RNA sequence: GCUGGGAAGGCCCGGCGGGGAAGGUGGCUCGGGGGCCCCCGAGUGUUACAGCCCCCCCGGCAGCAGCACUCGCCGAAUCCCGGGGCCGAGGGAGCGAGACCCGUCGCCGCGCUCUCCCCCCUCGGGGGGGCCGGGCCACCCCUCCCACGGCGCGACCGCU
RNA sequence: UGGGCCACUUUUGGUAAGCAGAACUGGCGCUGCGGGAUGAACCGAACGCCGGGUUAAGGCGCCCGAUGCCGACGCUCAUCAGACCCCAGAAAAGGUGUUGGUUGAUAUAGACAGCAGGACGGUGGCCAUGGAAGUCGGAAUCCGCUAAGGAGUGUGUAACAACUCACCUGCCGAAUCAACUAGCCCUGAAAAUGGAUGGCGCUGGAGCGUCGGGCCCAUACCCGGCCGUCGCCGGCAGUCGA
RNA sequence: ACGUCGCUUUUUGAUCCUUCGAUGUCGGCUCUUCCUAUCAUUGUGAAGCAGAAUUCACCAAGCGUUGGAUUGUUCACCCA
RNA sequence: GGUUGGCCUCGGAUAGCCGGUCCCCCGCCGGGGUCCGGUGCGGAGUGCCCUUCGUCCUGGGAAACGGGGCGCGGCCGGAG
């Protein structure tokens, strides 16, 4: 779409979302993963570490500076995932990677925004229950991040924020069903007309 | 042999007459088979086993597809059967539920598939009944001889996943 | 195969009521309270009567693996009920064969610290988990008892100190010094 | 049991393509005139016939 | 915490499928994955049916397993099972659903009229209840 | 259209019945429960305060590979209508007048008029019925031959 | 031109070889195109310049066209998982991982497993020796009491002793035990720059086996246009509006 | 032991595919990195592990693995 | 050079959830425990909000404690 899809990464599978979020950005659409601590990749946790393990040791031998770049945050790691299943070595490739905003956490400019969702993508729908499965917060932390408590603490003072927001919401919603109620004479004329076209049962 | 859903066929079939033989015996087979062309094929295939006869020494009288009597009647099917796996030759019994005599063949063909890796032209059925309740001996098949049987359907996997593909609610899983 | 139905049922005792959360078992008995939840396993927990508290674990349509898991809860349940009825009281031994080994219970009961293990200089000091007090009993002249509501924790203590108290680079056939678990039993005695 | 008579006339489609075709193979076919994938031709039914169909 | 079940006698709505939106009573139960199904006042005739396509209702109906379409037909309109159904919240969500998707471009445009005086009433008491709540002294 | 001249199935409380059971209804017994009255589990078994299967002394009605989407192969036993896409190559077709405003032409399929009556809309224009005789089939009678299949009766030949 | 080379199959020498030498057909050489990520030879298909349709082989998470099917049934968890002809890495042997199959055995006359009792006399049987008492060995292999107890299954002693099993019995009350077999998984499984199911990744599958329906596109097939070549040794001297 | 299944390419063969309009051909010295089939060191398991010493195996290549006589030697051998 | 209305936010569970409500505790609001509803999510992202022809006579309803100022001034919240 024309809009920007900010998506919440928690309960994510890594590789489903970011086949998901490849094939947007190169639709040309704007993709803004947040959270990106909370996706979770399958197996155990400890083959998925080797994983990763297995590529801290992929690096240049004449000249480490040049090798592969491992990045240890979970967003950038998120990032060069969707980077492997974008042409990212043309200039569509780079454009379409230039859409995409991954972020560890959620910054202010999309905590006070309505995040979706990706079924095809989530964890509990994907794999079977009885299935380990590997935290990429955790991963991040155990080959290097440094940031894992301090966005913690950030993402907790979020959530006491969300909840204070999410009690007058429900207070807002309450009180919209006692006037719902209290204008009920002069509002059955136009109820009915809803009613009989399926809107508001 | 490849697959689909089998249709069972009644395949009748005897030598050519001949001056030694003017009336050879008719012989009469029980084929489970995509369709009529392959029912015939396999046909010969077992009667040049059993036999010393032969598609070109011989003919096929009637092939005809045998319609299952009961097919609104749940039962037990027993097959008796013989198949090639990598370093030999077994004997199995397996058992199946179905409605239909065919579509218990067809649950063999790929249950044989996925357990044991037979191919179709490993596997060589020859017999197929219907048994009672009493007289099963597999115990997957033994658990839903209740008459009060009952029970959840526990973790319903979201199957509408591309519809929508982007939402603001996660999925609910018990029901 | 896929079983339709596996279930137990455990029996709850008069003095001893047990509260769902959903799959978070919370046993209350006069000894004390006890958690334990098993998120980790999907099974249907439910209470069945008024009268007689029974417990019940379902599983429906699951394979060879996690149909154990059904009495493995069930005997998680009975350890949190005998728990906070009896209690748990692991006795451990020390034995050595020449140099006695002096065990001193600090603080509460919660830190233990061997001193002459095998006659060195080295102190070890071990750490009950949490609940868990340690005491030197008064019946015996080297015995240690270990008394708390939780299995886990109250042997996990008691491995605490088994591994300690561990010989190197000798021949432990030889060498027997150490404490170990002598009985595994209950406070209370009922 | 009434056995109809064996089929007399037959219809012919060739499958595969030009490359690769065994001497033997190549002939009958061009005596079946299909000397192209996707040609078709009607054959009557004998033993000379039917001999030949098997060939290829 | 399991409230619904699969069983004979069960009815299920058909959520896809050649037979979707119908009702349908389980009349057995075949390996695990199918089950033997009727609807006979619904327009289903006996067969096999997938457990994937059915969403287990609230209604039993009384009949032993495997029994005729005769008996289940008489434990269906016995308990009016059209009736309650057509009565619960979940059939009146489904049918909602059906008249706002025939909706036509006039009917849209009633509705589009409607909604938008019965939300500046309601959203118009919003606002005078805010206030109301809002006049509170005392310490 | 065919098929096992489909298989199942629906309705006729299917009726006179017979038999069999179990994934066992009612009842009975035992063991656990709800305020001696109502539930849950385990046994017994043959219909009871449910049902299932097979055979009937025999079925009848509807529908019929179903517009209650259970399971096929088809079309001389097959026709009608609609939608989307790509394309428009060619350029003297006149045997008739002796072409001349101009080959609206060949093959093919049709309509009307050179016959007369009516009928219906419409103010002359439109929409219809045809208008008399023959065969062939459908209905009834009785009527020959042939083909194919079945059954029975023989006489001949061959085989014990 | 008279250097050939490759593949299926047959085939000789060699431990073998991307080795050397034959037979048959096809190919590459001389050949582009779709697929096998990549590649002289594999799979499909052979080619004028184009439009439309449809396919082959092969595919359809994203790179990357196409499954964004409410696809079907199972199998499988790997702390070196697996993932498609040629083909680009593995064996014997194992597994109380799990799944299916075969054969056999025990059991309400009380299986199995646990806990609990008994496990005797002749006889410390014979021949062996330094001592071998059931238990280093050579032969024998019995009888009585019995519910049952081997003149002995192991531990142990210089020999004894003391344990333990076979066998019987109590509590327990309903199924249980064994030997095979073959699927996936695991062990077996060690190399040098950092690295390769093509990559990212994938575990209600994007893995393995058996199947369904759609869909994708080759220079292949079908329809049409245009160019040329070949063929009809085609037609036109009748410009004959009479 | 008799047999039997493998792996490796630090041996030597076998072959002759690349290079004969040229890829400088042994050893040493210097210097870096890698492998593990681990000699030592860390943590372990087993012993015919009493202790000391030693032997077998596991995780494991982080770190180290030396000075000399003779010989061009690689190898070898001896001294320490 | 794109684009051709907006969504201003609970945390989450998935063998479970959501909403509401009286008593107890924490400085007049939240957390619990009862109790009542809903759950193929309807307090629903398969959703919600806004909704554009403009004006003139002209009535009825909605409102009238209302609506608009790139009008001033003050204060508050928000630091990832
Ligand atoms: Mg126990
Ligand atoms: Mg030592
Ligand atoms: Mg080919
Ligand atoms: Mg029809
Ligand atoms: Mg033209
Ligand atoms: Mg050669
Ligand atoms: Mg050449
Ligand atoms: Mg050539
Ligand atoms: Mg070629
Ligand atoms: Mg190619
Ligand atoms: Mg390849
Ligand atoms: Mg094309
Ligand atoms: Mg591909
Ligand atoms: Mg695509
Ligand atoms: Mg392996
Ligand atoms: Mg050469
Ligand atoms: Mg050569
Ligand atoms: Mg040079
Ligand atoms: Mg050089
Ligand atoms: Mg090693």
């Amino acid at each position: 779409e024309v809009q920007v899809l900010v998506l919440d990464g928690r309960g994510h599978l890594l590789g489903r979302l970011a086949a998901i979020v490849a094939k947007q950005v190169l639709l040309g659409r704007k993709v803004v993963v947040v959270r990106c601590e909370g996706i979770n990749i399958s197996g155990n946790f400890y083959r998925n570490k080797l994983k990763y393990l297995a590529f801290l040791r992929k690096r240049m031998n004449t000249n480490p500076s040049r090798g592969p770049y491992h990045f240890r945050a979970p967003s950038r790691i998120f990032w060069r995932t969707v980077r492997g299943m974008l042409p990212h070595k043309t200039k569509r490739g780079q454009a379409a990677l230039d859409r995409l905003k991954v972020f560890d956490g959620i910054p202010p400019p999309y905590d006070k925004k309505k995040r979706m969702v990706v079924p095809a993508a989530l964890k509990v729908v994907r794999l079977k229950p009885t299935r380990k499965f590997a935290y990429l917060g955790r991963l991040a932390h155990e080959v290097g991040w440094k940031y894992q408590a301090v966005t913690a603490t950030l993402e907790e003072k979020r959530k006491e924020k969300a909840k204070i927001h999410y009690r007058k919401k429900k207070q807002l919603m309450r009180l919209r069903k006692q006037a719902e109620k209290n204008v009920e004479k002069k509002i059955d004329k136009y109820t009915e007309v809803l009613k009989t076209h399926g809107l508001l049962v | 042999k490849a697959s689909g859903t089998l249709r069972e066929y009644k395949v009748v079939g005897r030598c050519l007459p001949t001056p030694k033989c003017h009336t050879p015996p008719l012989y009469r087979m029980r084929i489970f088979a995509p369709n009529h062309v392959v029912a015939k094929s396999r046909f010969w295939y077992f009667v040049s086993q059993l036999k010393k006869m032969k598609k070109s020494s011989g003919e096929i009288v009637y092939c005809g597809q045998v319609f299952e009597k009961s097919p609104l009647r749940v039962k037990n099917f027993g097959i008796w059967l013989r198949y090639d796996s990598r370093s030999g030759t077994h004997n199995m019994y397996r058992e199946y539920r179905d409605l239909t005599t065919a579509g218990a063949v067809t649950q063999c063909y790929r249950d044989m598939g996925a357990r044991h890796r037979a191919r179709a032209h490993s596997i060589q059925i020859m017999k197929v009944e219907e048994i009672a309740a009493s007289k099963c001996r597999r115990p997957a098949v033994k658990q839903f001889h209740d008459s009060k049987i009952k029970f959840p359907l526990p973790h319903r996997v979201l199957r509408r996943q591309h519809k929508p593909r982007f939402t603001t609610k996660r999925p609910n899983t018990f029901f | 195969m896929k079983t339709i139905l596996s279930n137990q049922t455990v029996d709850i005792p008069e003095n001893v009521d047990i509260t769902l959360k959903g799959r978070t078992v919370i046993v209350k008995g006069p000894r004390g309270t006890l958690r334990r939840d098993f998120n980790h396993i999907n099974v249907e927990l439910s209470l069945l009567g008024k009268k007689k508290k029974r417990l019940r674990v379902d599983k429906w349509w699951g394979n060879r693996k996690e149909l154990a898991t059904v009495r493995t809860i069930c005997s998680h349940v009975q350890n949190m009920i005998k728990g906070v009825t009896l209690g748990f009281r692991y006795k451990m031994r020390s034995v050595y064969a020449h140099f006695p080994i002096n065990v001193v219970i600090q603080e509460n009961g919660s830190l233990v610290e061997i001193r002459n293990f095998l006659g060195e200089k080295y102190i070890r000091r071990v750490r009950m988990r949490p609940g868990v007090a340690c005491s030197v009993s008064q019946a015996q002249k080297d015995e240690l008892i270990l008394e708390g509501n939780d299995i886990e924790l109250v042997s996990n203590s008691a491995a605490l100190i088994q591994q300690a108290t561990t010989v190197k680079n000798k021949d432990i056939r030889k060498f027997l010094d150490g404490i170990y678990v002598s009985e595994k039993g209950t406070v209370q005695q009922a | 049991f009434y056995v109809p008579a064996e089929p007399k006339l037959a219809f012919v489609i060739r499958i595969r393509g030009i490359n690769g075709v065994s001497p033997k193979v190549r002939k009958v076919l061009q005596l079946l005139r299909l000397r192209q994938i996707f040609n078709g031709t009607f054959v009557k039914l004998n033993k000379a016939s039917i001999n030949m169909l098997r060939i290829v | 915490v399991f409230r619904r079940f699969v069983e004979v006698g069960r009815v299920a709505y058909v959520s896809f499928g050649p037979h979707a939106g119908k009702l349908v009573a389980i009349v057995d139960v075949i390996d695990q994955n199918r089950a033997l199904v009727d609807g006979p006042c619904t327009q289903v005739r006996r067969q096999a049916m997938p457990f994937k396509c059915m969403q287990l209702t609230d209604f039993i109906l009384k009949f032993p397993h495997s029994a005729h379409q005769k008996y289940v037909r008489q434990a269906w309109q016995k308990a009016d099972i059209n009736t309650k159904w057509a009565a619960t919240r979940w059939a009146k969500k489904i049918e909602a659903r059906e008249r706002k998707a025939k909706m036509t471009d006039f009917d849209r445009f009633k509705v589009m009229k409607a909604k938008k005086m019965r939300n500046r009433i309601i959203k118009n008491e919003v606002k005078k209840l805010q206030k109301a709540a809002l006049l509170k002294a005392s310490p």
